[PDB]
């Protein structure tokens, strides 16, 4: 009948076809991940071609429908999720060039190999060679050499490719009605037509900046403490007021500072919270990890979990004949089909990682009843926060004691709490300033804000301001160090990590408030709290059917982005860092550099 | 996929108690109503069970 009715019928048919197509593609993907063979790569090619062709056809068929004539909110959301054409908005030649540049850039990043000058045959890739080597070995010269070589043999080659990729990603965004590709990526958070919940793309930037300036004192105190520990370690390599070297942070980009935890441990004599010894003694396994996790979800009110996942999914190493990817992944293959990509050994890090992936699966089939387009998270940060909050809750000593992994005789003293809080800070907020810095730089690059013949320099300059980290040796504009990261080199948004950290903190605080938890936030266990589980599932079942700001307001009560849960979490650690930095200067100075005498 | 079993997707109107919908009724799946025209916006009336 009406154009809206025809659009509804078209969307129904598109959902019916796309569900089967995506299910077949996901089945082929699971087979290829669990079996890396030539025929598996062939069916990746086939499934990718089929999915891309169908997606483009349905994008066009949604495009000829005028989005203005549709009034149903769900139909409007589905159409606008489908009406986007991406790089195809440009000419076919331009889209092909952009795709080829992306493929070349991803290949160069993944195959980035550095060779020692004293041994031409000794060449090592970025992963797992360079990163692990400089994270374990603390040699200043080796870390500096690896950092410079990795950013040289990659950045120099990637700089013209990055300049093409950037403008190309920009021109599609432009034709896609966007000031820059940064705006194109921020359009995911954009909310339109919802009274009291509409969100502008630049509002994400402004909220991220406000949160960063809120955490600025805590970040400065953490930087001061790290600098003091490095003074205790390498006093001659850093100035007491100068910024930290880029190769003395645990990773070349400075994203993760957890590798410096050994150098920055508050109480080294105090043992870390680890029940891996009891994990081995109790003769548990990844299956027992999943069983305890399901019991925990039953305690928080989540329902039982289907045996089809148990049969289809793998929880340990499947030998070597059926070569399988050990990268942590959660798979919502569609139509009640779910899977996990794990190699969980008898450890605690793999325990928490499997918890996170299974929680991602739980979020996935929480909104399974939503249509095919709406069978996803509201934004790119909500999805990870759902796993993060429950992984943190299960990692608390109370849950471990309840499940028997941790002996009841374990005591929670001030020093152990401080060690745990500092480890959590190094893991979480050690990248939040870096996340904001890189996203804003990428934003600047796409919005063309930064100047090319100055880009890298400008980078280093606010590397001295936003991060308080200065490069050990200068890098010319030929260097493309930001593109040396996976997200930039594979066309991935970077603010997702900052947003997901904020969402995980807010959700954890809301769950603790609903569970009436008494004590520090870092000791909060959401176990045996069905009300909090129901409140969480209320948003979880929606997925992206509702505005993400609406979901945040429904869960935590705050529509706007804030780090108040982060402040509550790190307040004891903030006071501890303030006390510890009474002798060490808090902040950084942009003037000093390791290459300046 | 046991495609021998199929579910009707194209059906202009509703059904009556115990109605044999063997007829392959066709209704629009895109934008242009079929109205006796085959091809665009007129897919297969029913979809196989994968």
């Amino acid at each position: 009948s009406t154009i809206e009715e025809q659009a509804k019928t078209f969307l129904d048919k598109f959902n019916h076809e796309a569900e089967d197509l995506f299910y077949q593609s996901s089945l082929a993907s699971w087979n290829y991940n669990t079996n890396i063979t030539e025929e598996n790569v062939q069916n990746m090619n086939n499934a990718g071609d089929k999915w891309s062709a169908f997606l483009k056809e349905q994008s066009t068929l949604a495009q000829m429908y005028p989005l203005q004539e549709i009034q149903n909110l769900t139909v409007k959301l589905q159409l606008q999720a489908l009406q986007q054409n991406g790089s195809s908005v440009l000419s076919e030649d331009k889209s092909k060039r952009l795709n080829t540049i992306l493929n070349t850039m991803s290949t160069i990043y993944s195959t980035g190999k550095v060779c020692n000058p004293d041994n031409p045959q000794e060449c090592l890739l970025l992963e797992p060679g360079l990163n692990e080597i400089m994270a374990n070995s603390l040699d200043y010269n080796e870390r500096l050499w690896a950092w410079e070589s990795w950013r040289s043999e990659v950045g120099k080659q990637l700089r013209p490719l990055y300049e093409e990729y950037v403008v190309l990603k920009n021109e599609m965004a432009r034709a896609n009605h966007y000031e820059d590709y940064g705006d194109y990526w921020r359009g995911d958070y954009e909310v339109n037509g919802v009274d009291g919940y509409d969100y502008s793309r630049g509002q994400l930037i402004e909220d991220v900046e406000h949160t960063f300036e809120e955490i600025k004192p805590l970040y400065e105190h953490l930087h001061a403490y790290v600098r003091a520990k490095l003074m205790n370690a390498y006093p001659s390599y850093i100035s007491p007021i100068g910024c930290l070297p880029a190769h003395l942070l645990g990773d070349m980009w400075g994203r993760f500072w957890t590798n410096l935890y050994s150098l920055t441990v508050p109480f080294g004599q105090k043992p870390n919270i680890d029940v891996t010894d009891a994990m081995v003694d109790q003769a548990w396994d990844a299956q027992r990890i999943f069983k305890e996790a399901e019991k925990f979800f039953v305690s928080v009110g989540l329902p039982n979990m289907t045996q089809g996942f148990w049969e289809n999914s793998m929880l340990t190493d499947p030998g070597n004949v059926q070569k399988a990817v050990c990268h942590p992944t959660a798979w919502d293959l569609g139509k009640g089909d779910f899977r996990i990509l794990m190699c969980t050994k008898v450890t605690m890090d793999d325990f928490l990682t499997a918890h996170h992936e299974m929680g991602h699966i739980q979020y996935d089939m929480a909104y399974a009843a939503q249509p095919f387009l709406l069978r996803n998270g509201a934004n790119e940060g909500f999805h990870e926060a759902v796993g993060e909050i429950m992984s943190l809750s299960a990692a608390t000593p109370k849950h471990l004691k309840s499940i028997g992994l941790l002996s009841p005789d374990f005591q929670e003293d001030n020093e152990t709490e401080i060690n745990f809080l500092l480890k959590q800070a190094l893991t979480i907020v050690g990248t939040l300033p870096f996340t904001y810095m890189l996203e804003k730089w990428r934003w600047m690059v796409f919005k063309g804000e930064i100047p090319k013949d100055q880009w890298m320099k400008k980078w280093w300059e606010m590397k001295r301001e936003i991060v308080g980290v200065v490069e050990p040796v200068p890098h010319d504009e030929t260097y493309c160090d930001p593109a040396s990261l996976f997200h930039v080199s594979n066309d991935y948004s970077f603010i997702r990590y900052y947003t997901r950290t904020l969402y995980q903190f807010q959700f954890q605080e809301a769950l603790c408030q609903a569970a009436k938890h008494e004590g520090p936030l870092h000791k909060c266990d959401i176990s045996n709290s069905t009300e909090a589980g129901q409140k969480l599932f209320n948003m979880l079942r929606l997925g992206k059917s509702e505005p993400w700001t609406l979901a945040l307001e429904n869960v935590v009560g705050a529509k706007n982005m804030n780090v108040r849960p982060l402040l509550n979490y790190f307040e004891p650690l903030f006071t501890w860092l303030k006390d510890q930095n009474k002798n060490s200067f808090v902040g950084w100075s942009t003037d000093w550099s390791p290459y300046a005498d | 996929g046991n495609y021998n079993y199929l579910y009707r997707l194209f059906r202009k109107s509703n059904l009556k108690p115990f109605e044999r919908d063997i007829s392959t009724e066709i209704y629009q799946a895109g934008s242009t109503p079929c109205n006796g025209v085959e091809g665009f916006n007129c897919y297969f009336p029913l979809q196989s069970y994968g």
